[PDB]
C-alpha cells in the first residue's frame, strides 16, 4: 500500500509484497551497491 | 503461483539491507581500525543474501523474470560485501 519512495526511505533509516515490494528491494539492492563501490 | 518463492527473496533483503545498512554507517564513522565493529553487521548481511540468493525463483512471469534480477543483485553485494569484510578482518 505505502509509495514505494517511502518504504525505500523508512527502509534506510530502519523504521515502521508483490510487484511493488520487488521494485523496493531491487532499488535498495541499487543503492548499496552505490554505497559499497563508494568506499572505495 | 510459487510466488511464495519471490517473497521469501524480499524477507531476506529486507534483513540484508538493514543489517548492511549498518554495517556501512559503522564502516563509514569509525576512524582507522575501530572500523572492525561493522563486522558482526556485514557477516549477519552477507548471510542474509546467501539465503537470498538460494531460493529458486522457478517461474515464468515478466514478474518472476524480475525476482531472480534482484538475487542477481543481492549475488553483486554478497560479492562487494566480502570483500569488504574480509579487508577489514
Amino acid at each position: 500500500q505505502v509509495d514505494m519512495l517511502l518504504q525505500e526511505m523508512a527502509d534506510e533509516a530502519g523504521l515502521d509484497t508483490g510487484s511493488v515490494g520487488t521494485s523496493v528491494a531491487s532499488a535498495e539492492q541499487d543503492e548499496l551497491s552505490q554505497r559499497l563501490a563508494r568506499l572505495r | 503461483m510459487g510466488s511464495m518463492e519471490a517473497e521469501r527473496v524480499r524477507v531476506f533483503h529486507k534483513q540484508a539491507f538493514e543489517y548492511i545498512s549498518i554495517a556501512l554507517r559503522i564502516d563509514e564513522d569509525e576512524k582507522a581500525g575501530q572500523k572492525e565493529q561493522a563486522v558482526e553487521w556485514y557477516k549477519k548481511g552477507i548471510e542474509e543474501l546467501e539465503k537470498g540468493i538460494a531460493v529458486i525463483v522457478t517461474g515464468q512471469g515478466e514478474q518472476c523474470e524480475r525476482a531472480r534480477r534482484l538475487q542477481a543483485k543481492m549475488m553483486t553485494n554478497l560479492v562487494m560485501a566480502k570483500d569488504r569484510l574480509q579487508l577489514l578482518e
